[PDB]
């Protein structure tokens, strides 16, 4: 039935020499049907049922090699597989898990837009019912606001998969993050209290943060240069603007327009 | 006239104001007075 | 005949053209 | 005229309620104007677009195409997709303030 | 979806990818309209066996996106394959493209042709007369007289005048036509001058529009050479009204140049 | 059919909140914040 594929695709085989055949099997795939969703003969489902089953598992192993640009090439493949109004498998044991890895992930790409419009897609699926998909919309939820620790609890429960690529790129998002918000009007820190608000209980990865930016390594001591002095007491920046604005009034005031 | 194509389907405002203020908090504020004057 | 339908009808935008930019001489002139 | 406007509201109808690309491809669509509607299908037009930048967290620009969209309607009184913007244009407010 | 799948760096899949490139062109045709655009870069790197078909959905989808240009330099270099299939409402979206970019690029090259001139592709130039000679043959000859005079050609007007559509009248009537829309001196006596050369090289030489022409083309020796062939065929009723024409029409100072060839 | 934009006000709500607050009281603890926005903790009191 054309397969060459049911001997090693469940036992991991780590970036050998398997992925060359794998993809040259897909490209055989090509040659006996598109992968046009196949409109017509509906009760033939070899090339619909067995042939995604390839493909989802052609997107899990993208990510446990770090190949971030293929990875969203299958994963698009799959997105539009489930558009079909032909009737499939409604999900499976992987659904939930690979479209929520998709909104966990693109929360990681730094692009909100495309996390909020795959919501269309499942209305009842993320408060009510499918707990697995409700936990990667409670989290960016608690991104938003400053809510932190709750995030971190929510790295105490990853139910589903690992999802470790993932929350570690979310690790060095919130990295930056509070090394970012270490900037705010703080006084003195001592080396325990904001030692301790990431995680690390003192490795030299604070002075990694403190040469970066900047609350000097003092005496215990984390330096406030709460300056926030230079830029007002500007009437010029009034006097370029608003002499054009004014202009601009007796534009549409006199002349006929 | 009055037409609208259809293709899918004071007296009022200030107390509307005192109604989101007082809207769950001491409704009738008559007797916790009297309770709180042994209490304060 | 059809193609004088094109060439005269091109010929009138020629035409119309002076008269919008020659009102708007006179909006100003005789408030002057 | 009039075939630049009807067939983008009726291309929309169901490309909002789909989760298909259609709104970015109306950011590039020229045909964004028709420049005259006939009052009716025009008024609304601002609305079925009002809804996609709501929906795709665009919050400020679309309060004001909400606002045209409702004070461009006629004097009926069986009106529910009036009592549907009206819902909808101070949704995108409380998410402002 | 299939646009994820374009750095492949196997060409057969890119052949595959461009299989469904047309059946399905107007649903997914909003996604590959502005983000990707990535037909150019294969087109320019040397396979090839393909780059022919890249360049007709660019030609497709930056059309109805106004840009009516990067279609038009993507329809020229597609070759053969943009212009194998003329069987749809397609067709009337290229040809009002470029037969229009090729008229208003004409009217500059009426002007100066020689020196830096433009870069004119075979298929600019090879598609004109082609829908040209669709229109030769297409019986209609009130519109095979139109392109004639919008090419802004002397020798192709003079070649219609043997055609599928004899000449009673035709191509007569027409500089009756093509005097009153004359737009200025300098295309007018060009084409003016090989007409009535071929007058007296017609069967039965028309003898006032002979006239009426050369006073408009300022020749005062062409119409001494045709009364010297009047005088040949001896008969002062036919050479009459080509000369109280000349009478009437031309200026004092006309017909005192025009004296001396009539003399000699 | 709005209930994916009404679900992202807690972060609107929190913001009027924290806004009423701030002029409301000049000098407020930041573990009494918590227990008058019912937040359940005061490490996080901090972090909004």
């Amino acid at each position: 039935m054309y397969e060459q594929l049911k001997g090693e695709w469940n036992r991991k085989s780590p970036n050998l020499s398997k992925c060359g055949e794998e993809l040259g099997r897909l490209k055989l795939v090509l040659l006996e049907l598109n992968f046009l969703p196949t409109t017509g003969t509906k009760l033939t489902k070899q090339q619909l049922i067995l042939a995604r089953d390839i493909l989802e598992i052609g997107a899990q192993w993208s990510i446990l090699r770090k190949d971030i640009p293929s990875f969203e090439r299958y994963m698009a493949q799959l997105k539009c597989y489930y558009f079909d109004y032909k009737e499939q498998l409604p999900e499976s044991a992987y659904m939930h898990q690979l479209l929520g890895l998709n909104l966990l992930f693109l929360l990681s790409q730094n692009r909100v837009a495309e996390f909020h419009t795959e919501l269309e897609r499942l209305p009842a699926k993320d408060i009510q019912t499918n707990v697995y998909i409700k936990h990667p919309v409670s989290l960016e939820q608690y991104l938003m606001e400053g809510s932190y620790n709750k995030v971190f609890l929510a790295k105490g429960n990853i139910p589903a998969e690992s999802y470790t690529f993932f929350i570690d790129i979310l690790l060095d998002t919130i990295r930056d993050e509070i090394a970012g918000c270490i900037e705010k009007a703080y006084e003195k820190i001592l080396f325990t209290e904001a030692t301790r608000i990431l995680f690390f209980n003192t490795p030299k990865k604070m002075t990694d943060y403190a040469k970066k930016r900047g609350w000097v390594l003092g005496p215990n001591n984390y330096y406030s240069f709460a300056s926030q002095q230079q830029k007002p007491e500007d009437t010029t920046i009034p006097s370029t603007e608003l002499a054009k604005q004014v202009i601009e009034y007796a534009r549409q005031l006199e002349m006929i327009v | 006239m009055s037409e609208k194509k259809q293709p899918v389907d004071e007296d009022n405002w200030d107390d509307d104001n005192v109604e989101d203020d007082f809207s769950n908090q001491l409704r009738a504020e008559l007797e916790k007075h009297g309770y709180k004057m042994e209490t304060s | 005949d059809l193609y004088s339908r094109y060439k005269k009808l091109q010929q009138e935008l020629e035409f119309l053209e002076v008269q919008e930019e020659y009102i708007k001489d006179e909006q100003k002139n005789l408030k002057k | 005229a009039d075939g630049q406007a009807t067939l983008l509201n009726l291309l929309l109808r169901n490309y909002l309620h789909y989760s298909l690309y259609d709104q970015a491809e109306k950011l590039v669509s020229k045909s964004v104007f028709p420049e005259q509607a006939n009052n009716n299908e025009w008024a609304r037009y601002l609305y079925y677009t009002g809804r996609i930048k709501a929906i795709q967290l665009e919050y400020s620009e679309a309060r004001r195409t909400m606002t045209n969209a409702l004070r461009k309607a006629p004097q009926h009184t069986a009106v529910g997709f009036k009592q549907t913007v009206h819902k909808l244009l101070i949704v995108v407010e409380l998410l402002l303030g | 979806g299939i646009i994820s799948l374009l750095d492949e760096d196997e060409p057969q899949l890119k052949e595959f990818a461009l299989h469904k490139l047309n059946a399905v062109v107007n649903d997914f045709w909003a996604e590959i309209s502005e983000s990707v655009d990535k037909i150019e870069v294969l087109y320019e790197d040397e396979g090839f066996r393909s780059r022919q078909f890249a360049a007709l959905v660019a030609s497709k989808v930056f059309y109805h996106l106004g840009a009516f240009e990067e279609s038009l330099n993507y329809a020229l270099g597609a070759g053969d394959l943009f212009n194998v299939n003329d069987n749809s409402e397609y067709v009337e979206t290229i040809i009002a493209k470029c037969i229009d970019h090729y008229t208003k690029q004409c009217v500059e090259n009426a002007d100066l042709p020689e020196g830096e001139k433009k870069p004119i592709d075979q298929r600019l130039e090879g598609i004109v007369n082609k829908m040209f000679q669709r229109c030769l043959d297409d019986h209609k000859y009130k519109q095979a007289i139109g392109i004639a005079l919008e090419t802004r050609r002397l020798d192709v007007f003079e070649k219609t005048i043997l055609e599928s559509n004899d000449v009673p009248g035709m191509l007569a009537y027409s500089l009756k036509l093509c005097m009153s829309l004359m737009q200025n001196k300098q295309f007018r006596n060009k084409v003016l001058r090989v007409l009535v050369k071929i007058y007296m090289n017609l069967e039965k030489p028309d003898f006032i529009n002979v006239c009426q022409c050369l006073i408009f083309l300022d020749d005062p020796q062409a119409v001494s050479d045709i009364l010297e062939k009047l005088v040949k065929e001896d008969n002062l009723l036919m050479a009459y009204q080509i000369c109280f024409d000349l009478y009437e029409s031309a200026s004092q100072q006309f017909l005192s140049s025009v004296i001396q060839n009539l003399r000699t | 059919g709005t209930y994916t934009l009404i679900i992202r006000l807690r972060h609107n709500v929190i913001k009027t909140g924290v806004r009423m607050i701030s002029l409301s009281y000049s000098r407020i603890s930041l573990a009494d914040i918590a227990q008058k926005l019912q937040l359940d903790s005061p490490e996080d009191a901090e972090f909004i």
